[PDB]
Parts: structure tokens; C-alpha cells; sequence
RNA sequence: ACCUGUUGUGGUGGAUGUCUUGGCCCAGGUUCUGAGGAAGGACACAGCAGCCUUGCGAUACGUUCGGUGAUACGCAGAUCUUGUGAUCUGGACAAAGGAACAGCUUCGAACGCAACUGGCCAGCAAGGGGUCCCCCCGAGCUGCCUGUGCGCCAGUGUUG
RNA sequence: GUGACCUGGCGCACAUGGAAUGACCCACCGAACUUAAGCAUAUCACUCAGUGGAGGAACAGCAAGCAACCUCGAUUGCUGCAGUAAUGGCGAAUGAACGAGCAGGACCCACGGCUCUUCCUGAAAAUGGGCUU
RNA sequence: CUCGAUCGGCUUUCGUUGGAAUCCAGCAAACCCUGUGGGCUAUGGAGCAGUUGGCUGUGUCUCGGUGCUUCCCAGUACCAAGAAGAGUCCUGGAAUGGACCCACGAAACAGGGAGACUGUCCCGUAUGGCUGAACCGUGUGCUGGGAUCACUGGGAUGUGGCUGGCUGUAUCCCCGAGUAGAGUGGCUUGGGACUGCAGUUUGAAGAGUGACGUGUAUCCGUCACAAGGUGGCAUACAGACCUGGGACCGAUAGUGCACAAGUAGAGUGAUCGAAGGAUGCAAAGAACUCCGCGAAGAGGGUUAAAAGUCCCUGAAGCCGCAACAGGAUCGGUGGUGUGCAGUGCUGUAU
RNA sequence: ACCAAGGAGUCUAAGGAGCUUGCCAGUCGGAUGGCUUCCAAAACCUUGAGGCGUGGUGAAGGCAACUAUCCUUCCAGAUGGGGCUAGUCUCUGCAUGGAACGACCGGACCCGAAGUCCAGUGGACAGGGUUUCGAGUGCUUGCAAGGUCCUUGGGACCCGAAAGGUGG
RNA sequence: GGCAUAGGGGUGAAAGGCCAAUCGAGCCACCUAGUAGCUGGUUCCCUUCGAAGUUUCCCUCAGGAUAGCUGGGAUCCAAUGAUGCAA
RNA sequence: GGCAGCCAAGGCAGAGCAUCGUUGUGUAGAAAGGGCAUGGACAACAGCUGAUCGUGUUGGGAUUGAUCCCGGCUUGAGGCGUUGCCCA
RNA sequence: GCAGGUUUCCACACCAAACAGCGUUGAAUGUGGGUCAACCGACCGUGAGCCAAGUGGUAAGUUCACCGAACAACCAAAGCUGCCU
């Protein structure tokens, strides 16, 4: 018997990964910090949030630059300052990026985002 | 049925053992044999951490023969001590040696010495061994214990004495060699076996003998 | 899990049973059977069949034997697939120091300068995603095996050892012939710490060398 | 296990948190005979 | 032109390959429902909703509170941001304090009697409303078996 | 003087019961297909179906027991006894138990494997009871 | 109202603690003497007589410790979770792919996600932290030292109680009835002149009874003490919930159901009961133009690609069209040996 | 009619006869017991009763395989030894098959119970003969695991009745 | 229109008629994958060996067991050619 | 089946190598005769794959045969194969 | 107007989705409307019949028995009325 909650099966991490609810996928959702960052903070990866600054990193827009501006986390997309598509007409909409490939630029720094850099910088 | 040599079947499978659509079945599968005995394991390793400062079995069992005579050398562990092996040993209260783990068995008695002196020299062998703690934890302290016996309870995993089987794997052991006896030269075993065969089988004839002896006194 | 009845003769169908009842589109058809669709397969696999296989215990100690002289004859770690190009001597034996080792950089260290490391780089590149719906019952990759690091005791070089891909760890109180010849195939490197060495003979209870033919 | 279930389901929910719970780990009581005393005494210097 | 064939191509068709929030199997734990109303069944309830939901009940896809901490989203629409604070989540669910514990139409063991009836416009009745009366609405009580207690009794049962 | 008991009733109050649950359990009830190359006792089977009642387990359980021994010492489960003893148109087939080895003999049960009644004692176990606080 | 005891998945339950304000009672609440309650519990007991031990609020004056809070001094801790999205380049729609010299982690190479094949992209994992619950940092907590308070062991000496063992006696100890059993009938069992059970008739002993696997009579022996009851453990567990796994199946398989499945549908009903998965990396879900009533169509676009909401791929069977080759004859399909056209392949000297 | 996908000797208890492997008068012992993030319900260990085998025979009461240097006998016969010789003699005698036994163990007969003896209730064996039987012995041919072909009970290679029963 | 009679049962001016297109025993679920000495099917290649429809017994005559023929595994033995010359 | 005149070959002792001889039908049935092929476990191939897997389709080659390999095209991975052995 | 149907009734839009063995129409499709009771009926009882109750039967629930103011029982079922209060 292997214990309880730490079980590496597909068929229930998948499912898992495909029902989390939204307090769940803003977790699953996370970027990487610049190095910046990284060394300012002592804390290596955040949850993403509206309103901060990323660098795309991978993907079709790789090396683009913006701030987000919404977390589809139904879709596990983050929309992005700037990246924009032209619909069949004229219509701009915005590209969905899994916030994996993007990391992070700046913070909104919140009450709650600073707490949480001061809890996970505090080596420990 | 075979076209062969093969036995007669006697296969004894006509009563739906089989788990079928239909049926429920009459098989029992042990696969939780594995999983069980780690199972048994922690839960007798959580048996001593309950009754930690104790043995993990707990009560002294009695040493007994087996029962019949295809294992009337075997000896093995009873249920509890006979309450005239306690009261050789010098308990008189079967309440009190349960107390302090000794198990007691007032269904047994002793049918012979033998037992009697092997229980009572394993129950004085305990109560030796034996530190008692005492109640309350800083009143009267009984003889032999030495105030770090309280410090250092050391829970054994077997209980100090031999196994069981080695009471009797010991009576069976011969002598050295010996000079005979002049009884043993003159004696025939053989004779001796079908003689007291015969007399269990000669008893009513062993009568009508001496009722025809005293008839003929008579005449 | 159906009602289904055979509709017998003087019909222009099959004799198999068929769903009984109607307006549907599973009135009518096949049921109970192998060859039909929806019923039940040939035999259907009990929960009782012998999983399990017993050796006599002479038998298994015989097999952990062969196994560890093939693991000392080098001509076989080699055709088993072994790189001995850096391997110095076969049987591998190594300082007790080690079975206190607390890193995976320090047993890499340790593999690298006795020359276990080529076999274990080896298998680190070789891992990949299991071929063929293995990697879907959560067997996810295809690991090969590298070298057998058998320690005298649970110690510290267990931890160290565990990360390292293809090295399996194990100890000559209880030697697992599933590791000293996987796949049934023989000739796997070993390298056994010096205790475990001076032990192996005295825990497998050989007295004699066996005088085999030639 | 076919309808509503407007109360089994919240025994259910109820019970399946339990055992999720005894699962982690064995239950201990917060107050048993050990604790009872020291607790309320706290609690009264504490408001008193 | 028709037929037969072989290629190329286009249709009809859904075989194959690969996977899978599904099943099946084994092991471990629990078994935790109900007259304080269960399991089930109805009828309701969403700005745009029919179905489904182990959603919910006239407080009706939800209420209080806790954990989290900026979404939710198929459209719109005002609320929401270093915050009584979006969303998701927790048995109406944590508080160690005997602090705190909302509400839950209707049939159903189904409980005033019935019922293919929302009938008897049931009996009693706290209250609310329209004008002492009277009128309308009306919470709540009225099921059986059994147990104990209380009240009233029955007997040409035994007695005084 | 208009009672005291006994035995029944009606109303009220405070409570149990009721119903549900594709596994396990307890009590009953209870087939036939099948097998016997037919079939009737036998077999399937003291099973399926049916009725009632649960619990987290149920049932059993510290001997009106086993044995014949150098005795044992609650019950239960497993190993094995054992396809044996025995039953059976002595056909088809059916078929235990004890010895013995284990788990258990910590725990939410226990007078730490017993006790009620019998038996002994006995002014009901002794400064009335009730409702609020 | 206090006072005590008990409970914590908790918000209680109990008590002859005491008190106040009251009501029944009045030889004294009401059940109960047709018996509530105590003693014993058959390898023993009770009475009585005597001894030897221990548990307990102890009145009283001694000594030490542990700590509930508070105050000081000093130190420590307060929770996460590593390693190149490396400088580049190439292919690619997208690098986790490939190339160049150099990089690193591993108690973590279990898994899953991400625009393709990742140890170093994300969640996580191993480990760590908690589990006095507080998981928190101008607020705390812990330890150690010191102090006050909170609380409990060791000695006085009347107790209030108890209670175990041992010796002796002259005294005595009463064990479950329509029961067990038997005749008979029927089920049951391996249980066989009947294992057990049940009806009915009969029906004990208790100066004994039951069992001792061949019915009976006669002797003897062993074991146990029925016709009342409690009673945890090892045990079973295809459902339903919480988990961990698998040499299992992979959409005609696996549950009937991978999906708005016990649904649609059928039957008066009891019941029966299906078919049904996949766009794309991202809806970027096809703008605009011509024609048409319009759907379409022809352009023109999105996209790596139409992969076009019928959407991964798209087999066979069957069909349309074009090209080419033939076309009366079981004089057939197929085989055979050549030939003639069309069409490939292999080798190829100087 | 056509094509596609599915589609029928399977698992289990006991057993038979080969084959393979290990051990040997033993063998096996995964009921259970000791150990050690997942792997691991694995692996390892001899605490192991006991299973099978070492003895069979009789209905049973019961009884129980001779042989003191070694060795049952005979016929055929595998090897090998010592002489010898291209003639060719002796010794060894396995396995297997057949026969025998003046052998023996147990059972059944007949004539007897003579004779010896004592753990002495008169009991224990003992002798000689037989057209005698045994799934008997004569230098123990065992145990366990795997594998193949099979058998019987099971749905039993797959499909297939008219029927019988229980409840609605 | 209401109500009553239910399956070995109902009802019938009797046809064994009728009881939901069902009746010399309705239908529905389960035992049940009932049993079938009978019918049908039983999925790759090559190489090699290769039959019987006859005996006996059987409630046996469409089937079995039993010999025979047919395959395989063997054990003890037997049997089993081949130097161009020159060196 | 190395203790061989030498090279070449063979070199897995139920294999292989050399020479010679015999014999080739077959229903039911069989083979401890030999192989092709499918799903998956344990191992090996530092196997292949976005410089395009698998499927499918069409040609070619190999094979006594079961079947195997390759080119073209489709297609684009939510990958595949070869060898030993084991479970079906 | 019954039973049955259950929005098919009405209007508009709409027939290039499909259905109507056509299609500027429809019981189709989509949207939105419409059914007013002291006097018409259910409701009130009663009939054939049924249920509970009472009691009984069964191993036991029951689609177990009895329905008996013509007609039962093993049965304490008059809870209402007048005056006084």
C-alpha cells in the first residue's frame, strides 16, 4: 500500500488536472519568475495574476512582452497586454497562452500578493 | 469413462462452487494473504506499544502435554497455571497472580507430580524475573527491584524460557551407555505385550474356568 | 445482464438467443454468446486461476548462485550489453565507505571513478515512453537496467543510490534473483561493497568450489 | 443513489470527510480526562 | 451507346492505427439512514434554460460563516481590488468557547380522516388583516402499536 | 363510612417501533432444471426463489465439552486431519470431528473469562417526593 | 442557583452535594413485600474464633516537585520544496528535437500539464514543517534560568471506611420441569436399533443427572453440571462511500451506460431497454467579391494544414467520371506454355 | 447476395503417463512467524505442525519381512579383470524379462501343539505338512516444483430444444 | 360506465373455446449459459507417420466401454563401405 | 564438430561441416518435428521517430509457404519496431 | 359533448432543414397568445364493491380472513343533545 493523496496515476491526475475547480487552476496555473525577480523575492514561481508584466518565452509569440489582462483559467489561457489576432473581419481578440511558457516580468503586489512573497521568501 | 488406466474420479464439484452469472459461488480467494500478514505484524507491534512495559503476549501460559498418544511426548502451551501450582508457587490469590500476569486455569488440574513441579519452578522463575512497578509511583518498592529496574522496563520479545517443545524434546533424550540389569536379560518384552493382550481378552472365560474348578470340587 | 430468449425454429433467423422485447433497436438481437455482440466472451477469466508459481527454496538459492558466477564471468556482463570498457576488475568490489553516502552527486562521483557511470548514462538516455498501451495501464516508460550496487545493510547508500536511473540497490541478506538476472537474462554488473563481499559466501552458505567439468 | 438524495448525500459527504481525516491519521479527542481541568482553569483565569 | 477490365479521381461507408475524466479486477478502511421524517416520487426554482446536476425548495443552480484570494464567462448587466474581498471550496461545513448550530414546497414508513379529490369548503386554535359581534387568512395540535406516568372511570372480582 | 385492593378501560403527556439498503450476517421457508447415460430413494441442496430481523460486523462463546492420553481446557477463523471414519438403488455419489500447528487470548467487553435465579441477608437499603432556580 | 462526577468526530449525560421559592404528603410521595437491593459464584463459599497484609477522603503540623497564568534575562523557531526555458544556430506552426565548447540537481529520473521526443517550463515528487492546532513574523511561540501564583508526592495520628491471604471449628451450603428423556410421525445429518430438530401422547431424577458414536440388562470408571443470561479478539464483507494499486479492456472491447443511460424507445403492466468518444496550438468557426430566391457554387481568405462545428485517419464493399484494352459461344473464372501491346525492376563487356 | 469488425478445446480441484530441474531416506512446507516513501501483496529466512515416502498383510482380534566373514538361486545378459590367441579359457554379472526358493512377513487350510520359556489368572511362541492367497520383502527408487498430452467434476470447444421450478 | 372471478387458475348455451394480434395451460423476471448419445460450425504454414467401419459386454442397434488398426516416447542389445600415386 | 599439412569455410555438440545411401500419395488422427503471425510483462538493441510514427493505398523485391522487406502517395504521432523469454 | 389525445386551439412568421406516399398550404417548424362559474360538472353521500378498525389465521409480510343497520363477531367503538353552571 502506498499512502493516501500521493499516487502517481494517470487516470486520476488527468482527471484531477480536468476538473480542477478555479481556486485549483489559479495554482496550476503558474509562471516562472524572471531573475529579477527571482532574486529579489528569494521565490522562484507564483501563481500568475491579471495586471503584471510577462515575457512570452516559447510559443509562436516568443520573446513578446505585455501585461496580462485576464486568466481564462477555464481554458488554462492567459490573455496578454498586446496579443491580439484580427477575427475573419475586424474584430481584435485576444490569443490564449498557457502561463508555462510566459514568465513573470513584474507583480500588481497586493496585500496578499506581498505576504505570500514574504511567506515563500523566508527560507524557510 | 477415461478409455485408460486412470483412477475413478471422486471429483466432488457437483454443488455450483463456481462463481458463474448465475450463481454467487462457494470460492474464497485469499489474496489478502499478503497485505494481511504485514497487517497482523502492525497491529501486534501496536498491541505492545498499548501494553508496552509488559510481554507482548502477556500472560504465562502453563507448559502441558498433548493430548493423545500418537503426541503424548509433545509438550506445548496450556491455557493457565493449576491453582495447586500457584499455591506451591506461593500465590494463594488467582486474582492478584492475574494482575501481575500470570494466567490461571481452575479447569486444569495437576494428574500427576510432574507437571505440578515443572509449572511451579516456571511460575518461581517468573516472579523473579519479574519487576513489578508499584501503584502510585513513589511508595513501597518490593524486594529484587532496584530503582533502575523502573527506569529501564525492557519489553522482551519472547518470554525468557525455552520453547515450549523443548520440555519434551528434553525427556526424550537417552542415557549414556549402561550395564544391563538381570531383569532386563530374563525379561521377554514380546511375551510379556501378548500376555497382557491375551488377559484383557480371557476374562469371562477366566471365570467359567473357575466355575467348572469349584463345580468339580463339589463332585 | 439480459432476458434474452431463442426464438427457435420456423423463424428465418439464427438459433442464438435474442433480446426479448421491442421498440427498440436492442430487441431482436444476438445475446449470450461469444459470437455475438454485447454477450458474454468464451470462458470469461476467473479471479481464481493460479497467478502465482512456486520453487523450492534449494532451487532459488541454486539460481542466485548461477547468477552471481555469471555476474563474475565478465564475457557475459558484456554480452548482457555492459560497457566494461572502464571497469577494472569483475566481480566489482568497493570500499564499505560508501554505504555511507548521502548524495547522488557523491554515488555518481563513486560510479564514474570505478566506471558504473557509463552504464548508467546509457540508461538515462535510453529511457523513453513505453511502445505499445503499457504506458497507458501507469507503466509510463521503458527503463533499462544498469549496474547493482549490493550494500552489507540498510544504510545511507540507499538514499543515494535511489535517483541514479538504471541502478537498482539490494543487500546479501536477501539477494533478489529479479535483480541479479532481469528479463531471465544473466550477466548483470554488480557491485558489491566489501562486507557485502566478505558475506556473500558466508550468507549463501557455500563451503565448497564445485568441481564442473571441462 | 437515483434521486435527490437531500439527505443521504450530506451524511455521505459528512462520513466521506471522516474517513478522509482517519485516513491521514488516527483521531485524537481535543479534551479527554487529561485535559478537561487544565483547560477550563486556563479558561478561567483567561476571562476572569 | 451498352458491357467487362485496369488505372486515376470523386463520392457512399466508417474498418484500421493512436489515445481515454470510462470500465473491470485485487488490497485496505468505513458502513456514517429514518416519526427531529429516510430511500424514492412529484411540482416548482436561472436575465437569456429545454435536458442534465449526489443542483436546489417560495431564503428555491442558492442564504450565514470559515479557507482561499481577482475572477466568472456562451452573451450581455452592476458588484468587486494592498480588500467585508471577485471567484472557487469546505455536511449549514472550522472555532474547544456547553461559544456557534439558518432554512428545507409536496407525496412517501407518511401520521386528523380521505384522496384517480389538493376533498371533508375537518375539529380545536396562537396570531394577522377588514370592520363587541361577524368576515377572510391562519402558525400550531389531533396516526397507530407498545412502555411509563397523570386524570377520569368500570366490575353481582376480593374485601371493609 | 362511602372506602382498600385486584382486574380491565378511556383520554392526555413523555418515548420506542414502523420504512430503506446489487456485499457480508441471523431465523425460517424452500424448488426444479441437472446427475444417476432411463427413473422413483439419492443428487443438485439443507442451494435459487420467498418471509422476517439487523450490526459494523452478525452468529458462536469460558463446558451437563474433547478424550481414554504423560490428558486437555471459551468460542471463532486458517493449516491439516481428509476425500479418511461413515452414509449411499453401499449405485450416481456424499462425507465430518478431535487430536495437532497457528491467528487471537492489548484496546472503545469482562465481577480482567463470568454472572442471574436458586441459597444467605434483608424495616426498599433509608433525614419524603415533585416543579422552577 | 450553585457543588461534584462524566463527555469531547465536542456544546453533554448523571448525581440522596447543598440552597432559595414553592406544591403534594400527613404516620407520611409513588411503584414495590406475588420482593427493589446487598453476600457467594462450586479446584469453593457463608457463619463464628484468631492472626498476617494491602487500597482510601485522611483532621493536624513538616519537605520537595510538576506546572495554569503573569513578569524578567538569554538563545532558538515560525515552511517550504533543487537544478539551462544557457550564449547561440538549424528544422519546425510550435522545440521537449538536432549541432557547437562550456553548464548544473538529485533524499527529487513517481506522475500529470504545457503548441512535438524534458531531470533542470508549471503543478508536484523525495525531503521538510505541522497535527498543544498557530501555521503566523513591530505578533508570537519554545527551551533554559529566576520569582509569584495554579497544583500533588514523601512523614504526624483519630479516624471514616474498606479489603486479600492463612489457621481452626461443632455449624451447613437447597444448582433452572411440561424440562431432559421415552413411544410414535416427519424433516435433517457422515452420524449408522435413529447426529440434531419439531408435532403429539407420555414425562423424570435432584439419597443425582448428562455424555462417553451397536439396541439391552448388570457392575465399575472418566469428564462435565442442561433445561437462564452477558460477553471483546482473531472472522465475513461483489453494495455504497474514502483510498492504493493492476502482465486487465481499450469504444462491436470494458458495466446495460467513457456521452443529458437505466436515458430515448417499447409494453395496460410485471418488466424490457439501446445507438451514441476525437476540429484546431489557438475559434483564428470561413471577412469581402460575382451569381443566384436561397441554399449552394466560383473566387478570395484563417491555418502548418481545412482539420470546416457531418470536424484525427479514412479500409473493404458499392457507385460516378475520364483514359486506355477488349467484348457471340462453360469457347467461362482459374491453371499451362508462348505471343502481342502497355508498364516497371535488376544487371550490364570493350 | 457483398464487404468489414467480433466469433468457438478455456481456467480450476484431484489424478494418470512421459520429459526437465533440485535434494535424498528423505523431500516439501509461501497455515503462520522474523525483517524493510512507493517499488514490496515482492525478495530473503528453517518457527514449522503436517503431507507424501521409508511395510506390508488380515474382516477383525492383530501381527510384521530368514540369513553372524561376505553373498538368495537359475537362464539370457551391459561393462570390466586375469590368461591367452587373429582357434581362443576362466572370473565379474548391472539393467531387463522369465522361472524358482530348501527363503522369510501377514492371511487361509491339514496333522499336531510335541519342545523351550516366563513381567505365571496358564499363558508366549514353537514343529511338520499344503495344487494356498497378498496391491508382500529379498540391499527400501522417494519428495517437491515446472512443462506436455489427457481424464473426471464443473457452462466445460461454440451455438441450439419441446420442457421443469420459484415469485410476480 | 362502475365492480367481481387469475394461471393447473379463471370463465364458457362447451368450440379445450376465451383470459391484451399469446393458450390442450397467458405473459413477465429468475433458476438458466437447464440438459441434448442429436444437427451445424470449429481460425496459420511446411515436413513426416498414418487408419477403422471388425471382437465382446451394455434398456444395447444414430451411443458407449473393450480388444484390434492408427501416432508418439522410449529401454536392452544388435547392425552400420569408401587412402589416386609419391613421401 | 581443433588434440587437424596450410589457407577458405565451418566453429550454437538434437547445432554446424564433408561424403555417400535410401525414401517422397493421403481422409480421420498424430508429431517431446520445424516455423510464420497477434496483445502485453520482464530484459537487450546507447533501435527508429516532426529531416515525419502508426494506419491505409499503390508498385517492387524475397519466401515452398505461413509471411517478410522496401519505394511512391495519404497521414502526422493522443508514436513505432527487432531479439530472448514469460503471461494469453 | 364521453373515453382517449394533451396545446393539436388562435394569430403571425415560415416550407428550401426535414414530415404531409405537391408544398405562396397544414395538426409541420419558430415565436407569442388563449381555457374566468354560487346557477355547467367533480366535490355530498349511497349502489354493486373496497379499505381501515375490531378480532382471527400464518414460520412470516401479504394482492392473509371477515365488511355482516336484510345478514357477523371472540365486540366496554353511544364523545352527541336539553337544562343546570
Amino acid at each position: 500500500v502506498n499512502k493516501v493523496g500521493k499516487s502517481g496515476d494517470r487516470r486520476k491526475a488527468r482527471k484531477s488536472y480536468f476538473t480542477a475547480p478555479s481556486h485549483v487552476r489559479r495554482v496550476i496555473m503558474s509562471a516562472r519568475l524572471s531573475k529579477d525577480l527571482r532574486q529579489k523575492y528569494k521565490v522562484k514561481s507564483l501563481p500568475i495574476r491579471k495586471e503584471d508584466e510577462v515575457k512570452v518565452k516559447r510559443g509562436s509569440h516568443k520573446g513578446r512582452d505585455g501585461k496580462v489582462i485576464a486568466c481564462y483559467r477555464l481554458k488554462y489561457a492567459v490573455h496578454i497586454d498586446k496579443i491580439t489576432r484580427e477575427k475573419a473581419n475586424g474584430q481584435t481578440v485576444q490569443i490564449g497562452i498557457h502561463p508555462s511558457n510566459v514568465e513573470i516580468t513584474k507583480l500588481k503586489l497586493d496585500k496578499d500578493r506581498k505576504k505570500l512573497l514574504e511567506t515563500k521568501g523566508r527560507r524557510k | 469413462v477415461k478409455k485408460g488406466n486412470a483412477p475413478v474420479p471422486n471429483a466432488h464439484f457437483h454443488k455450483h462452487w463456481n462463481p458463474t452469472g448465475s450463481q454467487k459461488g462457494h470460492v474464497r480467494c485469499f489474496f489478502k494473504q499478503g497485505p494481511q500478514k504485514k497487517i497482523r505484524r502492525a497491529r501486534r507491534q501496536k498491541k505492545a506499544a498499548a501494553v508496552f512495559p509488559r510481554p507482548v503476549k502477556g500472560p504465562l501460559r502453563p507448559i502441558v502435554h498433548c493430548k493423545s498418544q500418537r503426541f503424548n511426548m509433545k509438550t506445548r502451551l496450556g491455557r493457565g497455571f493449576t491453582t495447586l501450582e500457584l499455591k506451591t508457587a506461593g500465590l494463594t490469590d488467582r486474582r492478584y497472580a492475574r494482575t501481575i500476569g500470570i494466567s490461571v486455569d481452575r479447569r486444569r488440574r495437576n494428574h500427576c507430580e510432574e507437571s505440578l513441579a515443572l509449572n511451579a519452578e516456571r511460575i518461581k522463575t517468573y516472579l523473579s524475573k519479574l519487576v513489578l512497578f508499584p501503584l502510585k509511583a513513589g511508595k513501597k518498592l518490593p524486594e529484587g527491584v532496584t530503582e533502575e529496574d523502573i527506569k529501564n522496563p525492557v519489553q522482551s520479545k519472547q518470554d525468557g524460557f525455552p520453547k515450549a517443545s523443548s520440555y519434551g524434546k528434553n525427556a526424550l533424550k537417552p542415557e549414556a551407555p549402561r550395564k544391563l540389569t538381570d531383569q532386563e536379560k530374563k525379561r521377554l518384552t514380546f511375551q510379556f505385550l501378548r500376555k497382557v493382550q491375551r488377559d484383557t481378552k480371557m476374562v469371562g472365560k477366566r471365570i467359567k474356568r473357575k466355575a467348572k474348578k469349584e463345580a468339580k470340587a463339589a463332585k | 445482464k439480459h432476458s434474452a430468449e431463442s426464438w427457435g425454429t420456423g423463424r428465418a433467423v439464427a438459433r442464438i438467443p435474442r433480446i426479448s422485447g421491442g421498440g427498440t433497436h436492442r430487441s431482436g438481437q444476438g445475446a449470450f454468446g461469444n459470437m455475438c455482440r454485447g454477450g458474454r466472451m468464451f470462458a470469461p477469466t476467473k479471479v481464481f486461476r493460479k497467478w502465482h508459481a512456486k520453487v523450492p527454496r534449494k532451487v532459488r538459492r541454486l539460481a542466485v548462485r548461477a547468477a552471481l558466477a555469471a555476474s563474475a564471468i565478465p564475457a557475459l556482463v558484456m554480452a548482457r550489453g555492459h560497457n566494461l570498457e572502464d571497469v577494472p576488475e569483475i566481480p566489482l568490489v568497493v570500499p564499505n565507505s560508501v554505504e555511507a553516502l548521502e548524495k547522488t552527486k557523491d554515488a555518481v562521483k563513486l560510479l564514474k571513478d570505478i566506471g558504473a557511470y557509463h552504464d548508467v548514462e546509457k540508461v538515462a538516455a535510453t529511457k523513453k515512453v513505453r511502445v505499445g498501451k503499457g504506458k497507458r495501464r501507469n507503466r509510463r516508460y521503458c527503463v533499462r537496467k544498469g549496474p547493482l550496487v549490493v550494500l552489507s545493510k540498510r544504510c545511507e547508500a540507499q538514499r543515494a543510490f535511489r535517483n541514479l536511473p538504471g541502478v537498482d540497490i539490494n543487500f546479501v541478506s536477501a539477494l533478489n534473483l529479479l535483480r541479479l538476472a532481469p528479463g531471465g537474462h544473466i550477466g548483470r554488473l554488480i557491485v558489491f561493497t566489501e562486507d557485502a563481499f566478505n558475506q556473500l559466501d558466508k550468507v549463501l552458505k557455500v563451503d565448497t568450489i564445485e568441481g564442473l567439468p571441462d | 443513489g437515483t434521486g435527490r438524495m437531500r439527505h443521504m448525500k450530506n451524511v455521505l459527504k459528512k462520513a466521506a470527510v471522516r474517513q478522509r481525516q482517519d485516513q491521514v491519521a488516527p483521531h485524537q479527542k481535543r479534551k479527554t480526562a487529561e485535559n478537561r481541568k487544565k483547560f477550563a482553569l486556563s479558561r478561567k483565569t483567561k476571562l476572569a
